[PDB]
Parts: C-alpha cells; sequence; structure tokens
C-alpha cells in the first residue's frame, strides 16, 4: 500500500526538478523498504530508468547477509544494465550510495574468487561519475584491486596514465583507505609490468600522505618502495622532506631486514648480498614479494658491469668475468649481450679476440627528432602552466580570500 | 674522480677522455626539466590532498 | 647626463648616462671614479609616439637588404651570454631572498627567451624564402 | 600491420564473457599474439590467468606456453626447434610464420648491432641455416668474410606556429 504511494511521489518528483527533496527522500530509508519490493523496480524506471533503482539495489546490497538468494548472479545481471543505462548528471546528486554499491559489488565478488566479471562494469562506473577525467574517485581503488587480484594490468593502464588533480569528497565518506589503496594498488601493477620510474613514484606518493598512527597499508609500500629504488636507482633515494613522521619514527624499526639488506646493496658484493637473502628469506617471503629480491641481485651484476664502462675502453672477457664474478666467459658474454639489447649499455663484443669494446656515443643534438622531444616537453610544461594558472584564479575569486 | 682517462687492456694503453661539453649541458638540461616536471606534479597531487582534510585518522 | 662622444662613434653604442646624487652625510669599481659613494648611477630608458614610431618605421624600411641579411643572434652573442650571466646572478640573488627579485628575474629571463626566439624565427623565415626555391 | 586491428578486436572480446572464461581458440590465439609482439610479461599473466580445468583440457596452450618459455629465456636456436614440433590449428597457423620472420630480423638487427665478429657457426645458429646464408650475407649487403676461422664482420646500418605560440606564452 505504502510501496505505492512512495513509488509514485519518487515518479512524480523526477523529471521537473526539485533535487533537494528527491535526494532527501533516497536516503529516508524506510526500516528495509519492504525489501519484497524487487519485480515491481521492473516498472519503476524505464528507458532512462530512475534515481530510485540506485537505493532499491543499494538496500538489497546491504543486508550483508546471501543478499539476493541463489539467483543472485541475475541479480548481477541487473546491475550490469543499470550500468549501461544509468546516464545523465543527476547520479552526481547522489556520490554516496554508488560508491557503496560498486565497493559492495567487487566485495561479493571476491568472496566469490571470480574477479574478472565485475572488470567493465568499473569502467563505466567511473567514467559516468568523476566530473572530469583527472578526479580521483573511491572507485579508483576498488577496479586497482579487482584488476590486481586477477592478473589483467592493461585495462587499468587508462587510469593510471593520467595525472590526478582533484579528489571528490564525495558529500561524505572517503576516508584516506581508499587513496592509499589506489596509490599502492597502482604502484604493484606498474611494478608487476617492469615500469619502476613510475612505481617508485607512485609508492613515493603512498608513503607520503599525512599520517598519525601506524597502518597496515603504508608498510607494504615502503618496503616494496626500498626494493624499487634498490633496482632503479644504485641506492635507497632519501624521501622528500615533508614525509609524515609516523614512518620516521615507528614504521622503520618494524622492518629492518630491507634496510640491512640495502646496506649489503652499498657496497658491490654480490656474495653478502646472497647470504643475506638466504639468512633473512622468511622475511621476504612471509611478505609475499618473492621475485622483486632476485631482481635486485641480478641488477646488481648489470650495476657492475655498466660501472665498468667508466674506465675501460677495452676489456677481455676473461679478466672481465673476475670482478663482477659471474664465474665465466660466456656467461658475461650472454649478460653484455642481454644488456646490449636492452639499451642500458653501449658495447660491441669482437670475438677474435673475445674482448668488449665501449663506445659511449650516444647521440649528437642536431638530429631534429631530439628536436620533437623538446618540443613534446614544451607542450607539457606549457599545459602545465596553464593549469597552474586555472587553479590559482579559482583561488583569487573565493570569498574566503579577500578578508585577509 | 681525479683523472679523466680510459683504460685499454689489448694494447695497455691510457688514453685521455676530452667531455663533450654541449652534449653533457644537454643531458644535463633535459634532467633538471624532467625531474622539475615530477616535482610539480608530486606537490600538487599533495595541494589536491591537503585540501580534503586527508590525515589516516 | 653624461655622454662619452668618441667611445660612441668608435665602439657604435651610445654613452647615455643619468645621474643623481646622494645628498651630503649619506654615507652609506675603479670605472666610477673616486666619489664612487658620492654619487651613483641610473637607469635609462626611451619612448617615441605613434606619429614618431609609424615615421620612424617606415625611412627605416630602406633597409631591407640588411633586414633580411643581418642574421642577428650571430651578431650580439656577447650580449645574450653576459644577459644569461646576469639572469644567473639574480637567480641566485632571489634564491637566497627567498630564504620582489622573483618578478625581476622572471621578466628578464622572459626578454631574453623572446629575442632569442624572435632571431630563430627571422632565421627561419629567410630559409623558407630563399633555400627552398627552384628545388 | 593488419594485426593490430584483430589485436584489439580480441581485447574487447576477452574483456567480457558471460561467464568470464571464453573459447580454448580465443585464447589461444591472444596468446599467440602476446607472443608475437615481443611483450612477455603480458602474455605470462595471461598464461597464469588461465584456470586449470582448461589449460588442461587442450594442449595447443601447452605447446604456446612451451614457445613462449623458449623465447623468454632468449635462447634464439631453440625457438626454431619448438615453433615447429608440434602441428598448428588454422586458427593459429598464420601466427608461427610471422613470429618465426619477427625473431629472425631481431637475431639479425642484434647481430648486426652488438657484434664486430662473430663465428660463423654462432651467426649461422643465430639466423637458421649454415649452409647459403653466409654467402647471401656476404654478397646481399656486403658483409665482410674470411674463411679457415670461418669469421663474418657485420656493420651496422608548421614550424612557425609552435615559435609564436611559445613567443606568445613567454610574453603573457
Amino acid at each position: 500500500s505504502a510501496l505505492e504511494q512512495f513509488v509514485n511521489s519518487v515518479r512524480q518528483l523526477s523529471a521537473q526538478g526539485q533535487m533537494t527533496q528527491l535526494c532527501e527522500l533516497i536516503n529516508k530509508s524506510g526500516e528495509l523498504l519492504a525489501k519484497n519490493l524487487s519485480h515491481l523496480d521492473t516498472v519503476l524506471g524505464a528507458l532512462d530508468v530512475q534515481e530510485h533503482s540506485l537505493g532499491v539495489l543499494a538496500v538489497l546490497f546491504v543486508k550483508f547477509s546471501m543478499p539476493s538468494v541463489p539467483d543472485f548472479e541475475t541479480l548481477f545481471s541487473q546491475v550490469q544494465l543499470f550500468i549501461s543505462t544509468c546516464n545523465g548528471e543527476h547520479i552526481r546528486y547522489a556520490t554516496d550510495t554508488f560508491a557503496g554499491l560498486c565497493h559492495q559489488l567487487t566485495n561479493a565478488l571476491v568472496e566469490r574468487k571470480q574477479p574478472l566479471r565485475g572488470i567493465g562494469i568499473l569502467k563505466q562506473a567511473i567514467d559516468k561519475m568523476q566530473m572530469n577525467t583527472n578526479q580521483l574517485t573511491s572507485i579508483h581503488a576498488d577496479l586497482c584491486q579487482l584488476c590486481l587480484l586477477a592478473k589483467c594490468f592493461k585495462p587499468a593502464l587508462p587510469y593510471l596514465d593520467v595525472d590526478m588533480m582533484d579528489i571528490c569528497k564525495e558529500n561524505g565518506a572517503y576516508d584516506a583507505k581508499h587513496f592509499l589503496c589506489y596509490y599502492y594498488y597502482g604502484g604493484m601493477i606498474y611494478t608487476g609490468l617492469k615500469n619502476f620510474e613510475r612505481a617508485l613514484y607512485f609508492y613515493e606518493q603512498a608513503i607520503t600522505t599525512p599520517a598519525m598512527a601506524v597502518s597496515h597499508i603504508m608498510l607494504e609500500s615502503y618496503k616494496k618502495y626500498i626494493l624499487v629504488s634498490l633496482i632503479l636507482l644504485g641506492k635507497v633515494q632519501q624521501l622528500p622532506k615533508y614525509t609524515s613522521q609516523i614512518v620516521g619514527r615507528f614504521i622503520k624499526p618494524l622492518s629492518n631486514a630491507y634496510h640491512e639488506l640495502a646496506q649489503v646493496y652499498s657496497t658491490n658484493n654480490p656474495s653478502e648480498l646472497r647470504n643475506l637473502v638466504n639468512k633473512h628469506s622468511e622475511t621476504f617471503t612471509r611478505d609475499n614479494n618473492m621475485g622483486l629480491v632476485k631482481q635486485c641481485l641480478s641488477s646488481l651484476y648489470k650495476k657492475n658491469i655498466q660501472r665498468l664502462t667508466k674506465t675501460f675502453l677495452t676489456l677481455s672477457l676473461q679478466d672481465m668475468a673476475s670482478r663482477v664474478q659471474l664465474s665465466g666467459p660466456q656467461e658475461a658474454e650472454k649478460y653484455v649481450l642481454h644488456m646490449i639489447e636492452d639499451g642500458e649499455i653501449f658495447a660491441s663484443i669482437n670475438q677474435k679476440d673475445g674482448m668488449v669494446s665501449f663506445h659511449d656515443n650516444p647521440e649528437k643534438y642536431n638530429n631534429p627528432a631530439m628536436l620533437h622531444n623538446i618540443d613534446q616537453e614544451m607542450l607539457k610544461c606549457i599545459e602545465l602552466d596553464e593549469r597552474l594558472k586555472a587553479m590559482d584564479q579559482e583561488i583569487t575569486v573565493n570569498p574566503q580570500f579577500v578578508q585577509k | 674522480g681525479l683523472i679523466s682517462a680510459r683504460v685499454d687492456s689489448h694494447s695497455k694503453i691510457l688514453y685521455a677522455r676530452d667531455v663533450d661539453q654541449r652534449s653533457t649541458t644537454f643531458e644535463k638540461s633535459l634532467l633538471m626539466g624532467k625531474e622539475f616536471q615530477r616535482r610539480a606534479k608530486a606537490m600538487m597531487l599533495r595541494a589536491a590532498v591537503l585540501r580534503n582534510q586527508i590525515h589516516v585518522k | 647626463v653624461v655622454i662619452d662622444p668618441t667611445r660612441t662613434i668608435s665602439a657604435g653604442k651610445v654613452n647615455l648616462g643619468a645621474f643623481r646624487t646622494y645628498p651630503k652625510g649619506y654615507k652609506p669599481i675603479e670605472d666610477f671614479g673616486v666619489h664612487c659613494k658620492q654619487y651613483y648611477a641610473l637607469e635609462v630608458s626611451y619612448f617615441k609616439s605613434s606619429l614618431d614610431r609609424k615615421l620612424l618605421e617606415l625611412l627605416w624600411n630602406k633597409y631591407w637588404v640588411n633586414t633580411l641579411s643581418s642574421s642577428s643572434l650571430l651578431t650580439n652573442a656577447d650580449y645574450t651570454t653576459g644577459q644569461v650571466f646576469d639572469l644567473s646572478e639574480k637567480l641566485e640573488q632571489s634564491e637566497a631572498q627567498l630564504g620582489d627579485k622573483l618578478a625581476k628575474a622572471t621578466r628578464d629571463s622572459c626578454k631574453t627567451t623572446i629575442e632569442a626566439i624572435h632571431g630563430l624565427m627571422s632565421q627561419v623565415i629567410k630559409d623558407k624564402l630563399f633555400n627552398q626555391i627552384n628545388i | 600491420f593488419s594485426f593490430k586491428k584483430l589485436l584489439d578486436q580480441c581485447e574487447n572480446q576477452e574483456l567480457e564473457a558471460p561467464g568470464g572464461i571464453a573459447t580454448p581458440p580465443v585464447y589461444g590465439q591472444l596468446l599467440a599474439l602476446y607472443l608475437l609482439h615481443n611483450d612477455m610479461n603480458n602474455a605470462r599473466y595471461l598464461w597464469k590467468r588461465i584456470p586449470p580445468a582448461i589449460k588442461s583440457a587442450n594442449s595447443e596452450l601447452g605447446g604456446i606456453w612451451s614457445v613462449g618459455q623458449r623465447i623468454w629465456q632468449r635462447d634464439f636456436p631453440g625457438i626454431y626447434t619448438t615453433i615447429n614440433a608440434h602441428q598448428w590449428s588454422e586458427t593459429v597457423q598464420p601466427i608461427m610464420e610471422a613470429l618465426r620472420d619477427a625473431t629472425r630480423r631481431r637475431a639479425f638487427a642484434l647481430v648486426s648491432q652488438a657484434y664486430t665478429s662473430i663465428i660463423a657457426d654462432d651467426f649461422a645458429a643465430f639466423v637458421g641455416l649454415p649452409v647459403e646464408e653466409a654467402v647471401k650475407g656476404i654478397l646481399e649487403q656486403g658483409w665482410q668474410a674470411d674463411s679457415t676461422t670461418r669469421m663474418v664482420l657485420p656493420r651496422k646500418p608548421q614550424q612557425l606556429a609552435r615559435l609564436t605560440d611559445y613567443v606568445a606564452f613567454l610574453e603573457n
């Protein structure tokens, strides 16, 4: 009886404005809203559907006790249809239950261990919620987890190659957990694709978030940060001065094995590195970052070989496999060939005398390709300054910044 | 970093090394530009996150 | 105002010097002389009207050969290097101050960059006009 | 050049599925295309993604993964032996020849770039046949050769607008 009256109220209220009262009723609940609604939802919204469908789905997913009978899959399909027929800017007026619905859907998918069906949902869910493509929403950390638990990295690339510029307030909620999870899962995704120059940046952004207490997610963002910095660079980069003081007082003593690993990877000695890896294998295997330390061990040899090029112009292979400790001229030859194939080094192998000759003549700065690169850097800097000016102009006109 | 030279073990000869000033100038300028862009984007993200009162309570 | 006719004629640039002086009592480089504390220097600038600008541009218009054969930035290399050195000193002073001058440094850098790009643009235009005809 | 369209078409075919798992032929074609484009990480993660049941259902995926493992270790001679060891269906048939041609070109480029003089045996193993490609190398591209030691010596092989935009940006 009352359900029909509420449905008619939402039907007559919508499509004629009066948005404030509308969102006022959506969150008025109604003590489970007579959960047997179900079927009439189909006639509640057609074509452009309506906004009450979001509330119906949210209250259906909010019980968290075997939500929608063993036929839940069918409802899943309906949700997909919703994602393809939501449309409009009106959903932006209710950016509080949409995020909760997406989180509940992802949690349900995870607990059934099928994190591939919902990948496509959280692309149109994100695309139809953010004001612009440079806005961080709470669903980014959710897609970055869905595409990471199940091995599928490419779909998340378009949302990780952009630079976040503003964060949606979502009219409440949005704790720091989502921000940290997004900037940690993006870092892991970038590490998986062997793109370290941006994985380091992602981990650095994750670490320097303001905090007052020790969190479970910052530990496994400094632990991996050390390894990524040891792989990409020859040392653990110093954190910037504006880092939160919690990491420098409590986080560091908690995980000291990686600091010792860096200390060993401060003086060139592969034997000590392998010995410390063997000794502290339980710590490195309890945190599940197995494989990222073998990369450091392998990169030590490449670093030593690269350092060899700053002193020598032509080195015998037998003599070369005595300072890097590769134990064999053939292994040194294959390592040098692999390094050349990746462009890390500039060398040539002469098999007549078994000698490696270093050229170190990358490029003279007269090729028009370098002019194109300089033009690209020009465009990026100009765009950055334009965004800076646009951001500043809003501040200059702010009603708060005229009183002082 | 006291002697700018390179050792050739095939003939056992120490050659002098001449630095190309233009190339190192261009490389240093490009590296500085990339570093500045990275720092600018980092601080802008910081300003985005320090305005919404994100402090990990 | 003090000018040097002989050096202006020989070098090719004017020697205009505008000077005001500190009055007696206020006490707070061999080229300037021996009374460098008593007198100081000032910057010089020029202006011309709209009619004067039009007349000067139309009179200087009978210089086309030198106009499109000057190939600047190859004659003022010393001036540009000195400008960049002064830019570095001003940037260092502004950085020390931050620990305004930054606006002045930005304006000077903008002026030098504008001059350099103007020279490059004239060179590009000359190359397009002369070297791209008859294959 | 036509393979890129097939690549992204297979990509959006993979992205959504009625039950999250697609047919064996499309999985195999996508894995083979990943192997062809010399992108090893995505192929390895795709292999990790495949459920064990469908993975063991078809042996074609096993051969594709064997080829991928051979190419991951950068062991050039074994790639040619393991690519033709088994039989390939028509759906994956035009992938093997393109992959072999790409591998041959990559080996040629690597030999020409990273080597100044290489034993003819190793170069011939890299390219594929130690009979007639040596004479082809010396004659066609003029590579120097010497007998006895069997030594080859390969050798390595719209404007004003931007300026006015820069000036306008600087002046403002």
